[PDB]
């Protein structure tokens, strides 16, 4: 199929494809539309090094068909090959609202 | 000639010169000649933004005749079948009022409002706002027969906005254009509004991102306490009394890294849509909601300069 | 590793181009538009995400490098800024081009045009504009890139890359 | 009329309309399509009248040129380019001509011919508007702009001839432009004589096309006429640079050196005879004459099947060569 | 015949190019930054133009006389293309 | 059959010359407002010498073709070629082209 085109970084593409297939499985994903995370972790990055108080944050993921848009994030180039465990444990842990502390 | 100056300032807008920095918005006590009830009415409502070309032969002396003619036109447009007299009293009314204390400099024209009222005072159904704050770059290249009011704000239904715009275009020979705000201006507004000083925080600071996944769809919301955002801004702020592009880049990179450390998602590849804070809230489609009455002139001047850049 | 223009000998009537970018679909569409036509030379297209490339000896010499910058994402700009530090200066003598995508929809742009203008002026390289989502403009851009590649590969007697550097020079 | 409020109103309306109705600027809306083409055609038909162009079109050209691809509305766009007001070349170069050259050096040959036609029309309009001002920056600073424009388009033509591998379809347009260039002092009564670079001259003289030779002879005749007309009026005016004169003479020499004088080794073709002798060329003095030239070959064959055959060539339609001979012999 | 001459000329040119590449492959790499790129590129352009000027001045027209049949065929092809060129011009 | 090899060798030589010139220039070179003037002077000199070289080459090739074509005139008249059809077509086209040129002049 158009042998004149040479696709480099093909090993990285097959690796991220294998990782996505192993993490998200091959079964049809259940249809969800909302997810919520609360974060009380410390900022670690010179910048706010002396601060000893956490950073209070509230994040909301919204989509018409959740668990299907996330699965297509790594092959599209918007996220890393292994996603965070907080996003790939929705059906396994039977949880939709999360709270995370330091 | 003014045409030569207009052409000169037009062809001068090149992409070679470095864009300048911006001053931190300072709270200022508003003039005492403005009606407080009108200021309270203008706050906490969502307005749709428009850019407008100068109006030809607009007189502030005859505002009653304009309202009467506009009322007759609207009533005749509502019932497409029958005729309508001008001096008749209908179920709806059009009121032309004059605002005060809304100009930036003494050379700027006065603002005014056009309201639709259903009598039964009555109930307000639609509001239009014509304003121009710090528009000295436009007032120089225009003759004396015109009136420069580049900023227009609409609150109500679009069906009435269309009729009002059609009447204004047919009467004063003007042009209405939708005004949009891109992610660059939104990221600048976020930092400029976070750098301001406030006595009490009423709402948290929130950003909205749209992830490009065209086959699928996904939106992300990021809310943070105002004090934490203020501390994060003060940690990177080093230029006294001014905001620089590098400071905005660092302020955004802090949030990008904090999000990537937790979710492993590159937030820099997405598109910023909406930014809300304790002073104002802005959407990318051209919608603004103002909450604090102390930083009104700054937001008005920013939007006026955006409209002036769009019309020139 | 650092890429060098004249490390290997040229082939028999063969021209090779390299496309570096973050969006793989746009690069694939551009390669298809470039190879869909017929020319006198034998064209080859390589695709990459960033520099340096994975080490290999089988790779023939490169004649032209095009950096694709998407104005709707700062990630691509950072990737290009990082990749611009792994090529020698001898490659910037008329063998490097910049292609900005997304200037049509100004409401979606997150990067000012002055930034890419200054970036192109700093490294003394041309700057092209095209919306790769539309096929009509993509075909014309592909034809222009094919002509530039044929010029840089040495298939035009009397014109070289050093001359193309003077032909596409800007006044200010 | 030349009224300020009317001009301002029209400028604002037309600028907003062109900004909102464009296909590749500020929006991706191909739904307009033929509507924008019809609007541009109406604008062009209106600006052909009034013998001038609007400022809104100039602003739109300055704004939307860096984003153009060169195929959407080529005809209407390049016709709008021709109606640009007269200004200094140094100021208008970075806004228009840089992008024009960058799009010119990487496009097809038809784009080259189209931009050559547009530049010819622009030069004609500039000369027409300048010819009326002398009857009313002085002229000294005004002629420098058109001189720089002619030199710029000559450089463009030379580079395009080098790129396109000497295609006659482009040389035709180049000679069509230089035809209008060569008669400036006679048509518009403006003192200016600019000659084509030697590359174009020696590429047209050594071509296989006969119409190219005819047009070259006509252009040389017109150049000689303009020069001898300006030289006698300079005595009434008293300045034309003498160098150009000498240069012209050289060209003329070379021309006759190949036509009937049998002295082709002028200042340009400085080929010494040792190469001719090792190659095997014994009779080189009359190798490129009217009979043995590879361009007239067919004509010679047409006379071989049927000695004083110049009348046959003149009857075939070689009018420019006839005029050149009548002006050079007499 | 002239074919052997052309083949030998191409072989000598290829050998010269191989020696040239072997000589050039002993130079170290030089990378640029955002601060010292413009001036370095200008200096490199000056050096390269100074070299190319002499390289072009050293060039002379090669004789390498061919036969006559090749010239006849070349003229035939030139006239064949000139036909369509003339029809388009018309 | 031999024409294919001839054209291939001609194209190969034309490309090899241009590549060897660049190689030699790079090897020779391997051993702010006041710089652009020198750059433009150098490029003007390069253009001026290239134009003269091209003119000389074209003139030599044209003279060679002219003498080689004159040496064999009668063969192109007795049993000539389809070249005679090409010549008659060119002769038919040139007159119309010149007439259109005169009309455009008027």
């Amino acid at each position: 199929m158009d042998s004149r085109i040479i696709h480099e970084n093909i090993v990285e593409k097959e690796r991220v494809q294998r990782i996505t297939q192993e993490t998200f499985g091959d079964y049809p994903q259940p249809q969800l539309e909302f997810a919520q995370y609360k974060l009380e972790t410390k900022f670690k990055s010179s910048i706010l090094a002396e601060r000893e108080e956490p950073l209070r944050c509230l994040i909301k993921f919204s989509s018409p068909h959740l668990l299907e848009a996330l699965k297509s994030l790594a092959p599209a180039g918007i996220a890393d090959a292994p996603l965070s465990p907080l996003l790939t444990c929705i059906p396994n842990k039977r949880m939709n609202y999360f709270k995370i502390r330091d | 000639p003014l045409q030569k100056r207009l052409e000169s300032v037009r062809k001068q807008s090149s992409f070679i010169l470095t864009p300048p920095r911006r001053k931190i918005p300072q709270c200022s006590q508003l003039q005492e000649d403005v009606d407080p009830q009108k200021v309270a009415f203008l706050l906490h409502k969502q307005w749709t933004l428009y850019s407008l070309t100068p109006l030809y032969k607009f007189s502030y002396s005859n505002l009653k005749e304009y309202s009467r003619l506009l009322n007759a036109f609207i009533v005749a447009e509502k019932q497409k079948g029958l005729a309508v007299e001008v001096g008749e009293d209908f179920n709806i009314k059009v009121i032309f009022s004059t605002l005060l204390g809304m100009k930036g400099t003494q050379r700027d024209p006065e603002a005014f409002l056009v309201q639709i009222v259903s009598k039964s005072e009555g109930k307000v159904l639609w509001t239009g706002w014509f304003c121009c704050v710090f528009g000295d770059s436009l007032l120089e290249t225009v003759s004396e027969d015109f009136t420069c009011l580049p900023l227009f704000l609409a609150n109500g239904a679009e069906s009435n906005t269309a009729i009002i715009g059609t009447w204004f275009q047919k009467t004063f020979d003007c042009y209405f254009s939708p005004l949009a705000i891109n992610a660059f201006n939104l990221s600048w507004m976020a930092a400029m509004w976070t750098a301001c000083k406030m006595d009490h925080y009423v709402a948290t600071t929130e950003f909205l991102w749209s992830v490009p996944c065209s086959p699928q769809s996904l939106d992300i919301s990021f809310a943070i306490h105002p004090e934490d955002a203020k501390a994060l801004w003060d940690s990177v702020h080093k230029t006294p009394g001014e905001v620089t592009q590098e400071e905005v880049d660092l302020f955004m990179d802090c949030l990008y890294s904090h999000f990537h450390r937790h979710f492993k998602i590159h937030l820099s590849a997405t598109r910023l849509v909406r930014v809300s804070t304790s002073v104002a809230s802005a959407h990318t489609d051209g919608k603004i909601k103002i909450l604090c009455h102390k930083y009104l002139i700054g937001v008005l001047a920013y939007l006026t300069e955006l409209a002036i850049f769009q019309i020139e | 590793s650092v890429l060098r223009p004249l490390d290997k000998l040229p082939g028999l009537n063969t021209a090779t181009i390299l496309l570096v970018g973050t969006e793989d679909a746009l690069l694939q569409q551009l390669a298809d538009s470039m190879l869909k036509e017929d020319c006198a030379s034998e064209l080859k297209v390589h695709l990459a995400k960033s520099l340096p490339l994975p080490s290999s000896v089988n790779r023939p010499r490169i004649d032209l490098i095009v950096f694709v910058v998407n104005l709707h994402s700062k990630y691509s700009l950072q990737n290009t800024e990082e990749s611009l530090r792994h090529v020698d200066a001898s490659f910037f003598l008329g063998k490097v081009c910049f292609l900005a995508t997304g200037a049509g929809r100004e409401s979606h742009c997150s990067i000012h045009r002055h930034t890419v203008v200054k970036l192109a002026h700093t490294y003394q390289s041309p700057l092209l504009y095209c919306d790769l989502e539309v096929e009509g403009f993509r075909a014309t851009m592909a034809q222009r890139l094919v002509r530039v590649l044929q010029i840089c590969a040495g298939h035009v007697p009397g014109v070289s890359a050093l001359n193309l550097l003077s032909l596409l020079r800007s006044s200010e | 009329v030349r009224d300020e409020p009317v001009l301002l109103r029209f400028y604002y309306w037309l600028s907003q309309t062109l900004q909102e109705e464009c296909i590749w600027y500020k929006v991706n809306n191909y739904e307009h399509g033929k509507e924008f083409t019809n609007f541009l055609d109406t604008i062009i038909r209106a600006e052909c009248f009034l013998q001038e162009g609007f400022y809104s079109c100039e602003a739109f050209l300055y704004k939307s040129l860096p984003l153009w691809d060169g195929l959407c509305c080529r005809s209407q766009f390049l016709q709008l380019v021709s109606w640009i007001p007269f200004s200094s070349f140094s100021e208008v170069k970075p806004l228009l001509f840089d992008h024009l050259a960058q799009l010119f050096f990487t496009s097809t040959i038809y784009f080259k011919c189209s931009v050559l036609q547009s530049l010819k029309e622009l030069l004609q309009n500039w000369l027409l508007w300048l010819s009326m001002d002398i009857h009313m920056t002085t002229l000294g600073g005004s002629m420098n702009s058109v001189s720089k424009l002619i030199h710029y388009v000559g450089w463009l033509s030379t580079t395009a001839m080098r790129l396109e591998s000497n295609n006659t379809f482009l040389l035709h347009f180049i000679l069509d432009f230089y035809e209008k260039v060569c008669d400036i002092y006679i048509n518009y009564n403006l003192p200016l004589v600019v000659l084509f670079p030697p590359g174009i001259f020696y590429s047209a003289l050594l071509s296989l096309d006969t119409s190219i030779l005819n047009q070259l002879c006509f252009i040389m005749h017109r150049y000689r006429k303009n020069l001898t007309a300006a030289k006698k009026n300079e005595l009434v005016q008293k300045n034309f640079s003498s160098k150009t004169y000498q240069e012209f003479n050289h060209y003329l020499t070379s021309m006759v050196g190949c036509l009937w004088t049998s002295k082709p080794f002028g200042k340009g073709i400085y080929i010494d005879p040792e190469i001719l002798e090792k190659t095997g060329v014994a009779e080189y003095k009359n190798s490129l004459n009217v009979v043995h030239h590879p361009s007239f070959l067919s004509y010679a064959v047409s006379f071989l099947l049927q000695s004083w055959y110049l009348d046959y060539l003149f009857s075939q339609g070689l009018q420019g060569l006839k005029l050149f001979i009548r002006s050079s012999v007499h | 015949n002239t074919e052997e001459e052309l083949i030998r000329e191409c072989e000598e040119m290829w050998k010269d190019m191989e020696e040239c590449q072997n000589k050039l492959s002993l130079i170290g790499t030089e990378t640029l930054t955002d601060s010292n790129a413009q001036l370095s590129l200008l200096i490199m352009q000056v050096k390269c133009l100074t070299a190319e000027l002499s390289q072009w001045q050293k060039k002379t027209p090669e004789t390498i006389p061919l036969t006559e049949d090749v010239l006849i065929t070349l003229g035939k092809e030139e006239f064949q293309k000139l036909r369509q060129d003339l029809e388009m011009v018309l | 059959c031999s024409e294919d090899r001839m054209t291939l060798l001609l194209r190969l030589r034309a490309q090899t010359k241009q590549q060897l010139l660049e190689y030699k220039s790079m090897v020779d070179a391997s051993e702010e407002k006041q710089i652009e003037a020198k750059i433009e002077d150098l490029e003007n000199e390069i253009e001026e010498v290239k134009v003269a070289f091209e003119i000389k080459k074209l003139a030599l090739d044209r003279m060679r073709l002219s003498t080689a074509l004159k040496k064999n005139l009668e063969k192109i008249s007795r049993q000539s070629s389809v070249l005679m059809d090409n010549m008659k077509h060119l002769l038919e086209l040139n007159k119309l082209i010149m007439k259109s040129q005169q009309e455009s002049w008027d």
